């Protein structure tokens, strides 16, 4: 129950339960197949 | 670090040896990274060691 | 419920009273194998009985001591009582403790109550009005260095203000490193030849580090805290024999050499009443 | 024509049998199994020697006299060189263990006598000292020798004063633990298969021992007329569903 | 015994042959663990758990 | 009512009625009847 | 959530573990690339470390 | 991008990458695999320590120099002494394995050199003395440390002449048996997976050797100008799918 009007005065928000490391841990341009070797 | 809850060692050496190619010489070294598995988990949050202060800072 | 069923004479070849206790059972014998018994019920659950009930009030588990006073000049704030921390515990003041160790392993939420009061044993114009800061420091975090470091800004370590007199509350979940917390540990931190016995990690459950935020006035003011523990969600394994000695330290089990006869010696005989 | 009485418990390539039981215990009624997937921490695949390690040793044998007072083993500690069990014990990171304990005491009609046989989980011992301080390592690693209860306190040892249990608590009580008796008139083994019980999945084998086996005279022997005053106290135990895991070089431990 | 790119770069020695690259234990909350971002972040918790990925690379 | 978001935050447990002494009382490997002989 | 598979001995062409950093990635690599596991299950959702709950006290 | 030339193999605890492989040979083309009910003689259930036993262990290494002559392991005697793979082995009255060899050499490409690794199904060595004079168990049973080819004769050893392979047949034939050469220009590793082969379902581990491993220079070293004269060569060995039967007292064995 919100008892006030305005969003900035709820708590706090609930978790992301976003998670995707892939934008910093394999930032690479073409796709790199864990197994295949690195460098063709 | 804690003892009862230590978790163990890590070490490395030459399996054959290090062989360089004529008109070469010297040390070669190697970098070494560190990273977490997907595996990990991390739990209740406290303050770091790493940052101190004794007066507060101003502009 | 029945809590006893009616039986009449018996004149049988099935004998439930005779038994072999070398077996290691309790054979589970009641009144009625051996009177002759009348209807009776229950009228009792054994709520009160419960493990969660046992182990769910609030005992006091530590009574510690800081006062207000200027720091001017003191070259040792832990020293001077400025400010105190406290290793979380459950087996210094023995109440909780013996009634704990009824169990090997145990699992369970804290709710903490920490009651403060102030004593002014001398000469004051006043009762000043003292806020206490506790903060829960958990093993890793930098340790308060004066009763004003910069380890009180606590931006990461839960932490509570409440005034001298009241009262702070909050709960803690199980912190334990294993799936309970151990009793008892009949073991060491490694195989050393010299490392402590029994006392574990597994046990740890935090510490706490109290302060007045309050700067000096002109007389001295005495605050004593006492923490009480209620454990909620309790899990208990392993009955083990109540103790019957005296202890001497937390953490082990030992007893004091040249302790008395803990058995009451009969005024009379064995026959007497 | 079963009886109570009459057992044979076969396990590896060995064999055991009795023909004077009194039944057997099983710690807590639950039965030695090994870790669930559920319960696992650890990623290690674990190994399984199985019918190696899963036999029966028998420690050296302990002579009841009219005056002993008791003796107290620890586990797995006592089977630290026991063939095969104790070399992967060593060799190995973590391990875990249940066991098949056969407490063995024969004596004739004539005999009298008592011994309470119990396992206690977390046996914490107490240093005779006093205060806080220690028990060392040693002292709690006795190995297949035991620990005996009527031997003299040593500096660094536990207290060895029976009607305490070597802890604060009476010997009256140990009753809440899994325990027979053997009874000359009666009995003449008793049989206790424990259970792994911890509070983590698997552990150390050389800095933790989970149970101390407990042997106690408590009705005096009393022998016939002229009969030599002692008999011989056996105990045999067997390592069962023994895992092994994190496998590398091979522990250094005190002394 | 001053912070230099240098201690990021283990030596290797050509023609050695059975002996010891470097050696360290594995307590990620100190040591040489202790500034990386593994460990930096390590140490705004107080219990960790999980696997640990370790990478050499060659130059 | 809960108000507050975690689970170490509710209140008592509320009883058990599990109740089993048997683990305590009767672990012998084979079953015990009343009143049939201990021993055979 | 498993938190290691089960996984057996390998004699693979398919080497998971020779990678090249130079590319800037952080190749997924796992306890069962290089060691033989048994399952376990995470039994963990690392709620704690989100970024909320990170700065929210 | 699969290359005949990279592989890993992990085994137990333990991996081995190689990006410079010549593919591997699997003596007789069959893989190592338990023993068959349908081939069992002994009634004993064996014991299968699976990943305590069946992992990588690496013997200490050698000096391929210009005047090398060969060097020669047998197994399981190579491993006698390796972590739990050793204990079982001394334990129990049987045991049988296969075993996935490793043998490591790297250099330059400019270096030349090329060694023959072949595995050589019961290789009764020869004495040197002639007649029938025999070869003393202890000298068939180097251990980790091999017998060096270029090493003097002892006595009561065998003979050490490679253009006969220690019995009296041509270096030239060896290529008849499971082998694969390291040529510095080509290869790095050689790697030979053998199945256990004995005229018995299982057998003694001590009293006999059922495969040498041989490693033997054909075409000389050759390093570049100024270069050191040598190169170590590293042989790791991992015993696969073992069985180990009939335990007890632990064996004691001469020297």
């Amino acid at each position: 129950i919100n008892y006030y009007k305005d969003a900035a005065s709820t708590s706090s928000a609930g978790q992301s339960l976003s998670m995707d490391p892939s934008k910093f841990t394999e930032p690479v341009k073409d796709l790199m197949l864990k197994g295949a070797p690195a460098l063709n | 670090p804690d003892t009862y809850t230590s978790a163990g060692f890590l070490s490395c050496w030459y399996q054959t040896s290090l062989i360089l190619p004529p008109e070469t010489t010297g040390q070669v070294y190697l970098l070494s990274f560190i990273s977490a598995c997907p595996d990990f988990k991390l739990r209740l949050m406290k303050d770091t060691q790493t940052i101190s202060q004794t007066v507060a800072l101003t502009e | 419920t029945v809590a006893s069923i009616s039986s009449g004479p018996k004149h049988t070849q099935k004998v439930p009273i005779l038994t072999a206790n070398e077996t290691g059972a309790t054979m589970p014998v009641l009144p009625s194998d051996s009177i002759e018994t009348r209807t009776t019920y229950m009228h009792f659950n054994g709520s009160e009985t419960d493990v969660e009930c046992f182990l769910g009030r609030a005992a006091c588990v530590h009574v510690t001591e800081i006062q207000n006073k200027d720091a001017t000049g003191i070259d040792n704030h832990r020293e001077a009582k400025l400010f105190n921390d406290w290793k979380i515990n459950l087996s210094s003041l023995v109440q909780l403790r013996k009634k704990l160790e009824l169990f090997t392993y145990v699992r369970f939420d804290s709710e903490y109550t920490i009651l403060a009061t102030a004593s002014q044993p001398d000469s004051a114009n006043y009762s000043s009005n003292l806020v206490v800061q506790a903060m829960y420091v958990p093993p890793g975090a930098p340790n308060p260095k004066e009763w004003d470091d910069y380890t009180w800004q606590s931006a990461s370590n839960p932490s509570v203000f409440f005034k001298v007199g009241d009262t702070s509350r909050f709960s803690l979940p199980y912190v334990g490193l294993a799936s309970a917390y151990n009793c008892f540990y009949d073991g060491y931190s490694h195989d050393d030849a010299e490392t402590q016995y029994g006392i574990t990690v597994l046990n740890h459950m935090g510490s706490m580090a109290f302060r007045i935020v309050n700067e000096h006035d002109e007389h001295k003011t005495l605050v004593k805290i006492r923490v009480y523990h209620r454990a909620k969600h309790v899990e208990a394994w392993i009955p083990r024999a109540p103790r019957a000695l005296p202890y001497t330290s937390i953490g082990r089990t030992n007893y004091p050499k040249n302790t008395e006869p803990v058995i009451k010696k009969r005024k009379g005989d064995i026959k007497s009443y | 024509g079963y009886s109570d009485r009459v057992q044979q418990i076969t396990l590896g390539n060995s064999t055991i049998t009795t023909q004077e039981a009194a039944n057997a215990v099983v710690c807590y009624a639950e039965w030695p199994e090994y870790l669930p997937d559920v319960d696992a921490s650890d990623v290690n695949k674990t190994s399984k020697p199985d019918t190696s390690v899963c036999r029966f040793y028998t420690l050296d044998s302990k002579t009841w006299t009219t005056g002993s007072k008791g003796w107290c083993w620890k586990l797995p500690d006592a089977l630290k060189d026991m063939g095969v069990f104790g070399q992967n014990m060593f060799f190995h990171s973590l391990g875990r263990s249940g066991y098949t304990v056969h407490v063995q005491c024969n004596a004739t009609k004539f005999h009298s006598g008592c011994l309470l046989v119990v396992v206690i989980p977390e046996h914490q011992l107490a240093s005779h000292e006093g205060g806080n301080v220690s028990v060392k390592y040693t002292f709690t690693h006795p190995g297949e020798r035991g620990i005996d209860l009527s031997s003299a306190n040593e500096v660094g040892g536990p207290v060895k004063d029976v009607l305490y249990n070597m802890n604060g608590t009476l010997l009256g009580n140990l009753l809440i633990f899994p325990h027979q008796f053997i009874n000359l008139r009666t009995n003449n083994t008793a049989t206790i298969v424990i259970p792994y019980i911890n509070s983590v999945p698997i552990d150390s084998m050389t800095r933790h021992n989970n149970v101390s086996l407990m042997v106690i005279p408590i009705a005096p022997l009393t022998v016939p007329t002229g009969a030599t005053p002692s008999l011989p106290i056996t105990v045999t135990i067997a390592p069962m569903c023994t895992e092994f895991s994190g496998i590398r070089s091979k522990s250094i431990v005190p002394q | 015994t001053k912070d230099e790119v240098n201690s990021y770069l283990i030596p290797l020695n050509a023609n050695r042959q059975n002996e010891q690259v470097f050696g360290t234990n594995l307590f990620i909350g100190d040591g040489v663990f202790k500034t990386t971002l593994l460990g930096e972040i390590v140490q705004y918790y107080t219990h960790w758990s999980g696997s640990l990925r370790f990478s050499l690379m060659y130059t």
